[PDB]
């Protein structure tokens, strides 16, 4: 094998090159590797960030997810309201056992969302928050990863 | 040809991205194949190439993107520029991923 961990994440929430052909088909999944402790951790990605969904959601669409990562715009309401109700959907058709992390995300605007009622709303759901400051995104994804390498290592032995 | 295929027919070079330099493959994780593929064009179709790195298993890929399916084709893209197709996999064969040379670069 060429890693140590496989863990499967889910990328939710609203918020420059070009490959048009790419455009057309659109992205299903990526595939990342990062390290962390020396270990090689492999991330199969699927990102539905920006993207409303015309279908309705199911357990098949959150079966096999490890993580998941919610993400807002801190310069945007609905934006983060929507993540109040993918939280909501996630508690019904989700694994039980599945980590979460919310992210109050964003260069360039008002702030609209304040950090407390991001606190306040990973407190309600018992579920980690950060506000990506040489701290964004990427970071985001190795704690949620650090997270679920803990409890992974625990079942094992 | 020349320092980029080991005796045992693996790639002796990490392969990038063109255009942004992501790491798709570690060295010596692929083998050479000759395989006539078509890949429709990264820009605006397309190329039959027949130089391609075979992965035989989409974990070992280090960043790389898939495509949603086109009839039982995903083409390969990177993780990201998302610029592609650099590469093509039928998913009646699930042991086999090509990556075309003339779409990536060699560090
Ligand atoms: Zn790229």
């Amino acid at each position: 094998k060429t890693y140590d961990y496989l863990f499967k994440l889910l990328l939710i929430g609203d918020s420059a090159f070009n490959s048009t052909f790419i455009s057309t088909i659109g992205i299903d999944f990526k595939i990342r590797t990062i390290e962390l402790d020396g270990k090689r951790i492999k991330l199969q990605i699927w990102d539905t960030a920006g993207q409303e969904r015309f279908r309705t959601i199911t357990t098949a669409y959150y079966r096999g997810a490890m993580g998941i990562m919610l993400v807002y715009d801190i310069t945007n309401e609905k934006s983060f309201d929507n993540i109040r109700n993918w939280i909501r959907n996630i508690e019904e058709h989700a694994s039980a056992d599945v980590e979460k992390m919310i992210l109050g995300n964003k260069d360039v605007d008002k702030r609209q969302v304040s950090k407390e009622r991001g606190e306040k709303l990973a407190l309600d759901y018992g579920i980690k928050f950060m506000e990506t400051a040489n701290i964004n995104v990427e970071n985001a994804f190795f704690t949620l990863a650090r997270d679920i390498k803990a409890k992974m290592d625990k079942n094992w032995k | 040809q020349g320092h980029m295929v080991s005796a045992e027919g693996r790639n002796r070079k990490a392969v990038l991205c063109q255009r942004c330099g992501s790491r798709v493959l570690q060295p010596g994780t692929a083998l050479f194949s000759r395989r006539q593929l078509f890949l429709p064009s990264m820009r605006k179709d397309g190329d039959l190439l027949q130089e391609h790195w075979l992965v035989e298993d989409m974990f070992i890929f280090e960043n790389v993107g898939f495509t949603k399916d086109v009839g039982n084709i995903k083409f390969l893209v990177c993780a990201d520029c998302e610029i592609g197709p650099i590469g093509w996999h039928c998913l009646d064969d699930k042991n086999s991923f090509y990556v075309a040379l003339e779409r990536v670069s060699h560090e």
